[PDB]
């Protein structure tokens, strides 16, 4: 019975997936991800589509100042109460970025989007070259809760070469 | 949205939640993408919600666009909580639906969870030649009879951007 409390203080990537696919009883499905630079307007990455992703990015991503990150997801036949997403990015025991969003109610058979528009954290030159030099050591956990209970867990690692 | 955030940054709770409602086809998602400086070309009817969560310097601006189709409308109530500003969008050229939209607005302004919430009414699609002017829409909906909150009607075109900043400037002044 994993909850938000268990996840919010973590200082590193999970050791392994924290639930099975069958625990996704609400059939929530992430169908699109988009990253844009808010400054120039340029879409740096978009994918339109099984719980692991490897991202092939460039150093330019680490020098951004204003970023829009969109997720798009569908929901099955059941209504979803108190849907919550917690996404955390790490490099080697350091928390780079955290996103905690309470969606609340999700309509049955819906297709929904959320774009997080945020100030990209000013990573030091030491950290930047360190993450460029070590691909896929930058990783993220995406935790999805329904009424404080973990129902879905996705993972990604990142390269900035 | 970026500059809107900065115009609201003094808000003591450090978060503002804006709810976008109105009939299907009114222009809600178009308005949202306009505000977000996003390409407005891939827009289809919203069968769910679209959210922009703008976060800077520990301030949080959340704008919620809920689908307006008759089958989505009954779920509007599930999104009322903690709303700071209601933006109600109307297709100014769809006169046959003026009574339908007045009815929905009337209901919203009786809702317990929306009591005292400032309401901006966007008389949208003013770029269309047959669009009713804002003053006429205001008369038709009896906006002058609103007792329990601050309100404003603003002529706009979500397509062209005209009138949008004036609407959002009123929003910023009235958070
Ligand atoms: N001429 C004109 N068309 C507009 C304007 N705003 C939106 N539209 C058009 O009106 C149609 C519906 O717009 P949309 O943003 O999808 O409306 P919505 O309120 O989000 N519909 P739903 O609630 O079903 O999602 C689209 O074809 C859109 O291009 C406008 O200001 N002027
Ligand atoms: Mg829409």
């Amino acid at each position: 019975p994993i909850g938000p409390e268990d996840v919010l203080g973590l200082q590193r990537i999970t050791g392994d997936y924290l639930c099975s696919p069958e625990e996704n009883i609400y059939k929530i499905d992430f169908v699109r991800f988009k990253i844009r630079d808010m400054d120039s307007g340029t879409v740096l990455f978009e994918i339109k589509k099984g719980r692991f992703v490897r991202y092939q990015f460039t150093p330019a991503f680490l020098r951004l100042r204003q970023v829009g990150a969109t997720v798009e997801f569908t929901v099955g036949d059941k209504p979803v109460n108190n849907f919550r997403m917690i996404e955390r990015h790490y490099f080697r025991n350091q928390l780079l970025k955290s996103f905690d969003f309470h969606f609340g109610f999700c309509i049955p058979s819906s297709k929904n989007t959320c774009e997080h528009i945020y100030d990209f954290p000013p990573l030091s030159e030491e950290l930047i070259s360190e993450m460029i030099r070590h691909p896929y050591e930058t990783q993220s956990d995406s935790f999805y809760f329904v009424d404080d209970r973990l129902v879905m867990h996705n993972k990604a690692d990142y390269s900035y070469s | 949205l970026l500059s809107i955030l900065r115009k609201l940054k003094s808000a003591p709770d450090q978060e503002v939640r804006i709810l976008l409602l109105g009939l299907d086809n009114a222009g809600k998602t178009t308005l949202l993408k306009q505000l977000a400086s996003e390409d407005i070309s891939h827009i289809t009817p919203t069968q769910g919600f679209n959210i922009k969560s703008v976060q800077s310097q520990g301030f949080k601006l959340n704008v919620w666009d809920i689908g307006g189709q008759r089958k989505i409308r009954p779920y509007w109530r599930s999104y009322f909580e903690n709303t700071d500003i209601l933006i109600y969008v109307i297709d100014s050229a769809d006169r046959k639906r003026f009574e339908e939209t007045g009815q929905e607005l009337t209901e919203l302004l009786e809702e317990e969870k929306l009591s005292c919430v400032p309401v901006l009414i966007f008389a949208n699609k003013q770029d269309l030649l047959t669009a009713a002017p804002a003053s006429e829409i205001a008369e038709g909906l009896n906006l002058h009879t609103i007792r329990d909150r601050v309100w404003q009607i603003q002529s706009c075109s979500a397509l062209t951007g005209e009138g949008v900043q004036d609407g959002m400037n009123w929003v910023c002044k009235n958070v």
